[PDB]
């Protein structure tokens, strides 16, 4: 079955999306229709995946005369998914038998006819709350178009027989001829390798029909459904044949345009205009330049002056195409905490083609640009800034790419001032440097890193975190993991390297409980019983 | 000659039905002290405030200043005829008033908070050095208050001013 | 007589810092008057009854004392200040003076937002001229010098502004293929070439800086460029007169909603002060900017707007162009030409003359014609001014009784008469000696205000061998 998502300009819109179909998984929108402007537009549609709001409906016969379940996977306010309101002569809505999360609300409808005589009880389910019928089985049409009660355990709009195989709609979804309550698992549990793991049989979920491969433009989701388009904190991915809506990590990539290129492209700094059409966006490709006028305020180019705190809006910018210029900073900030987490300045375009972080004319305390890694092409000139002390400790030849970029960080807080006054990296960094003068922006860690921090000695036998060091980095053990007091609690990350389990050991894993009625192979649910030693022994 | 200002407080009232010369003092009403030529002529606690002079008839002269519980007013140069003091002669129908202090430089004449002896056009007022002349002196219209000041100062500062009833 | 000592005897203050000026008299004086003496300018009386100020004196000075302690305090101090301010007392002959207060300005630049235009260019017709405003105190890459020109018989005309730090100018419709604005960040300076001279392209051509809510804050000195061979404001009042102290209103109407997208209305009301380059006077529609007195306060919405001075002073009268750039193209209205009454009809003068060198030992005779008041009716008196010294009192006459005062220095040497018929008073120096020496100037006495209110040009003497 297809599947898809002025008057006269409604009325072809209308026509147009919802022509063939006959699975709506959006919402069924038959709304401000002229009179005398369609003709069964949509006929043939047979579940909408939503609300079908008839509003507006000037036309005598809206068919309608397919759709057989509206799902609700919405409401038009609340709990209201036929929205027959505000219309239309007939409605033929003898096929309508199941709408199954919602009600329906009829009123403003003097031309409705035959409609009141709907025995609307079998087509709502338990949630008459906002059954809102204030506007004889027949649903139009005379005869042959009769109510055709049925409701006055996964067959939804009626039987064709007491066979799960045999089903008009199906309740939660159909794999492809039985309608099953769930999808064919994306991952079962094996006992022999003890985890879950892909299964052949399973198949990810589209509205309501199980589809081993997602068709068309659709991802697969997390849950396993079949999206046609990704969350806002996911991220689509190909690995398979089929895109995989890949959570985010963090800001997800929303490539803004910068000052000097795309809608900012005659800009002249980081206006307070400007700003706030970057925000929650990343790698911003242009400059993102900064300069005095923004804080200013500008009239030849009617910008208003920029509130200090909304500087903060450029702390998702994890990359740059071109220079990152930060010419001034609000004075009241001790470190550049806008690009804190600015991870690779590529500098494709350099500013005055030379510079492509610089950091000049500043009143910072440090450069707090404490996750840069790479300054790619451009050269690094951080200059002026006469309270700038932790700046020179971050080795610039670990971070540029190309090896012409060079480094002018100069006239800057003195060394000696900058040591005589106590400023100076943390004991705890290596002596690749430190961004800030604090022990957690530091370049490079002595010892351990616990996270971006740079931690002097990891939990590696000691602590509540039971920490097991990893190439140089100290990573929270697997909270199954109990901690051990003579040795190391944990040779290396997840629940299978632990030395000694929290909850029960389930074979080579530490699980927090044994897996009981999880779904394995061949279809069946897996239950687990438990060991005095923890152990998990299967039934 | 009407204002108080420039420690002028004592004044005569002219809102007597009989010939009778009533001296005012403007000063705060807790009791009033008046003095006639450095020496004190009495002492009015609370109750009355004006000093009587007797009848005109009697010409009262004299340097009449009061005192209430600020220092003593400036004197009041009595004068009728019916600190050096105004000199007045009286020759016929003509009056003559010499200012006290004569400096040397232009010395100005007020009557009633009026200029006088400034105009030439006026043959019965003429002033002559420190000396103020009235020809045909009228009692009802030429008396009341007078000084003379320098040009250049207030007649509020000057010393003491020139109560003058005269009939002639 | 009664000495009066004057502190200090010199004081440096900046623009807008209280200013107080002592007066010590050696007796108790009555009243004492206060004195405004721009340097080569006959002294101004600034307050008269120690409290009441002199017609046409800013709200910002005030006189306050009493006996022999006065004072002469100025609320907020300004260029035009600059004066020796001297006391002087009349309670006692000769009217005495102060030694003066040398008043200076304590700024000295400051290194302030200065910016400096290239200037005097004379051009042929159909040439090109470029004109450069050095800029100074200011981060010359970070404002936008923004240029503006203003013919002879027109209002604020924009010429296109710059990024002076990019170099990258938007520019003037009328002016789009003719003038091109380069800049020179290394040099801290913005350039400006109009090309293709005409005849009416002769003017007057600044050069603002727009800055945050103010457009042109700072503007350039101003080139005047004489080459010969659009939201519209127009301001209701046009050479509108008004009366000194009397109140004033200029009023401008916009051609369309001046209230921008924004939402802030970039109306404003330079104030062309006579022979200055234009000065904001309204930052905003309402907002005053910082350095303008409490008396100019405009105010307006939607397209009408109106500048209200509340007390029209001699330092209001000039051109006050009223711009709006809350539209694309900065255009401006043409100006009410705000000026003083100028009724004349107090013509009271005092004209010195008889002044030059004499030699040492020879008389000198001084006239001082008085018209517009009665000669009889006021005293005029002799002052004489020495070179570096305080006003010092020689003597007067009384016109309507001949009487004469003089000071015992000069009261055997110089003699006061008056002419009554030409309304003119004569200061006869007989033997001139070399100390007498200096500028002598003639001021009417007024007995009710006890002050000398109209003082003469001043005549200066020399005696010389």
């Amino acid at each position: 079955k297809k599947v898809c998502q002025t008057f006269e300009d409604h009325f072809l819109s209308l026509q147009r999306m919802f022509n063939n179909c006959e699975v709506v998984l959006g919402n069924l929108e038959i709304t401000y229709v002229q009179r005398n402007y369609d003709l069964s537009f949509l006929k043939t549609i047979q579940e909408v995946a939503g609300y079908v709001l008839i509003a507006l409906n000037t036309v005598e016969r809206i068919p309608l005369e397919n759709l057989q379940i509206i799902r609700g996977n919405m409401y038009y306010e609340n709990s209201y998914a036929l929205a027959v309101l505000s219309n239309l002569k007939e409605l033929p809505m003898r096929n309508l038998q199941e709408i199954l999360h919602g009600a329906v609300r009829f009123s403003n409808n003097p031309a409705l006819c035959n409609v009141e005589s709907i025995q609307w009880r079998d087509i709502v389910s338990s949630d008459f709350l906002s059954n809102m019928s204030m506007d004889g089985s027949c649903w139009g049409a005379g005869e042959e178009n009769c109510q055709k009660l049925t409701k006055i355990n996964q067959c939804a709009a009626g039987c064709t027989g007491p066979r799960e195989s045999d089903c008009l709609v199906c309740r939660k979804f159909r794999d492809e001829a039985t309608c099953k309550d769930t999808c064919p698992p994306l991952m079962l549990y094996n006992p022999t390798t003890y985890q879950m793991d892909v299964n052949p049989e399973g198949k990810y979920s589209f509205g309501a029909t199980c589809v081993k491969k997602c068709p068309r433009n659709y991802v697969v989701t997390d849950h396993g459904s079949c999206v046609r388009a990704c969350g806002a904190d996911s991220y689509e991915m190909e690995e398979d044949g089929v895109r995989k809506c890949k959570k985010c990590e963090g800001p997800c990539r929303k490539v803004c345009n910068g000052i000097g290129i795309g809608e900012f492209k005659d800009s002249l700094s980081i206006n307070a205009t400007n700003i706030k059409h970057f925000k929650n966006c990343t790698s911003i490709s242009g400059d993102l330049h900064i300069l005095p006028v923004a804080f200013r305020g500008d009239s030849f180019t009617h910008t208003p002056p920029l509130d200090p705190q909304e500087l903060d809006i450029l702390k998702t910018v994890k990359e740059i195409t071109g220079f990152l210029l930060i010419q001034a900073w609000p004075e009241n900030r001790t470190d550049l905490h806008a690009f804190e987490n600015l991870e690779i300045i590529r500098g494709r375009t350099k500013q005055h083609g030379q510079f492509s972080l610089a950091v000049v004319s500043l009143n910072i305390t440090s450069l707090g640009l404490r996750s840069l890694k790479e300054i790619s092409d451009g050269d690094v000139i951080i200059s002026g800034n006469k309270n700038l002390c932790y700046a020179n400790t971050i080795n610039w030849k670990k971070l540029f790419g190309t090896s012409g970029q060079k480094t002018k960080i100069i006239s800057n807080r003195g060394e000696n001032s900058c040591k005589a006054t106590g400023q100076v990296c943390h004991a705890l960094c290596s002596p690749e440097g430190c961004w800030g003068p604090e022990p957690r922006d530091c370049v490079s860690c002595r010892n351990v890193s616990r996270g971006r921090e740079c931690v002097d000695k990891c939990n590696l036998l000691e602590g509540e975190p039971r920490e097991f060091v990893e190439n140089s980095e100290c990573i929270q053990c697997h909270p199954e993991c109990l901690p051990q007091a003579m040795n190391i609690t944990c040779t290396g990350r997840g629940p299978d390297n632990c030395i000694q389990c929290a909850h029960y050991i389930d074979g080579p894993h530490c699980v927090k409980t044994c897996p009981a009625g999880v779904m394995g192979e061949n279809n069946t649910l897996v239950w687990k019983y438990a060991d005095a030693g923890h152990v998990c022994h299967l039934c | 000659m009407q204002s108080i200002k420039g420690n002028h407080l004592v004044k005569v009232y002219d809102y007597q039905e009989d010939g009778s010369v009533l001296l005012t003092c403007d000063a705060e009403a807790k009791n009033i002290t008046w003095f006639k030529d450095g020496k004190m002529i009495g002492f009015l606690t609370e109750d009355k405030k004006k000093w009587n002079l007797g009848s005109n008839a009697k010409d009262p002269r004299g340097m009449y200043q009061c005192k209430g519980s600020q220092n003593k007013s400036k004197p009041l140069q009595v004068y009728y005829r019916m600190q050096t003091p105004y000199k007045v002669s009286i020759s016929g129908t003509t009056v003559i008033l010499t200012c006290p202090q004569y400096p040397g430089s232009e010395i100005l004449w007020q009557h009633n908070d009026k200029n006088i002896g400034g105009d030439e056009d006026d043959k019965n007022i003429g002033s002559d050095e420190d000396h103020l002349s009235l020809k045909e002196f009228s009692e009802l219209e030429q008396s009341g208050y007078y000084v003379c000041y320098p040009r250049g100062s207030k007649p509020e500062d000057a010393n003491f001013y020139l109560y003058l009833r005269a009939r002639v | 007589d009664i000495q009066m000592t004057q502190s200090p005897s010199s004081l440096s203050a900046s623009v807008g810092d209280r200013v107080t000026i002592t007066c010590s008299a050696s007796s108790s004086v009555s009243y004492m008057n206060w004195y405004q003496q721009t340097p080569g300018k006959a002294p101004k009386r600034w307050i008269y009854d120690t409290s009441k100020l002199a017609s046409g004196v800013p709200s910002r000075f005030s006189g306050s004392g009493s006996g022999t302690d006065y004072t002469f305090t100025i609320s907020s101090l300004q260029p035009e200040d600059i004066a020796t301010y001297y006391c002087q007392q009349w309670s006692s002959n000769p009217f005495t003076f102060g030694q003066g207060t040398k008043l200076q300005i304590t700024s000295g630049g400051g290194g302030q937002v200065q910016l400096v235009q290239s200037g005097a260019e004379v051009k042929k017709p159909g040439a090109s001229v470029k004109v450069s405003c050095k800029a100074s105190g200011y981060t010359f890459t970070s404002y936008w010098m923004h240029w503006v020109r203003q013919a002879p018989g027109q209002g604020l005309e924009w010429m296109g502004n710059i990024w002076p730090g990019s170099g990258g100018t938007n520019y003037a419709e009328k002016f789009k293929n003719r003038v091109t604005m380069t800049r020179d960040t290394s040099i801290s300076t913005a350039y400006m070439e109009l090309s293709r001279l005409r005849s009416d392209d002769t003017a007057v051509y600044y050069c603002a800086r727009s800055g945050g809510p103010y457009f042109f804050d700072y503007w350039g000195q101003g080139t005047l460029v004489t080459v010969s061979s659009d939201i519209v404001m127009t301001q209701s009042p046009l050479s509108l007169p008004v009366t000194p102290g009397e109140p004033a209103s200029i009023s401008c109407r916009s051609s369309q909603n001046i209230v921008h997208n924004n939402g802030i209305t970039y109306l404003e009301w330079y104030l062309q002060k006579p022979g200055q380059s234009p000065q904001l006077l309204i930052y905003k529609v309402s907002d005053r900017f910082s350095g303008v007195p409490d008396r100019f306060s405009g105010s307006g919405s939607g397209t009408d707007f109106t500048l209200k001075i509340s007390r029209v002073e001699a330092e209001d009268v000039g051109v006050y162009y009223c711009f709006q750039g809350s539209h694309i193209p900065p255009t401006f209205g043409q100006g009410t030409k705000v000026e003083i009454k100028s009724g004349g009809g107090g013509q009271v003068q005092l004209v010195q003359s008889g002044g030059g060198v004499v030699q040492p030992g020879r008389s000198l005779r001084l006239s001082c014609k008085a018209s517009g008041y009665t000669f009889t009716r006021y005293t005029m008196h002799w002052v004489r001014q020495a070179p570096g010294k305080g006003l010092e009192w020689i003597g007067y006459i009384n016109p309507s009784r001949g009487y004469t005062n003089y000071n015992q220095k000069v009261k055997d040497r110089f003699t006061i008469s008056r002419d009554n018929s030409k309304n003119t008073a004569f200061l006869q120096m007989d033997s001139l000696r070399p100390e007498d020496t200096g500028v002598y100037f003639c001021a009417r006495y007024y007995d009710d205000h006890y002050s000398l209110d109209y003082w003469g040009q001043g005549t200066p003497v020399t005696v010389s061998s």
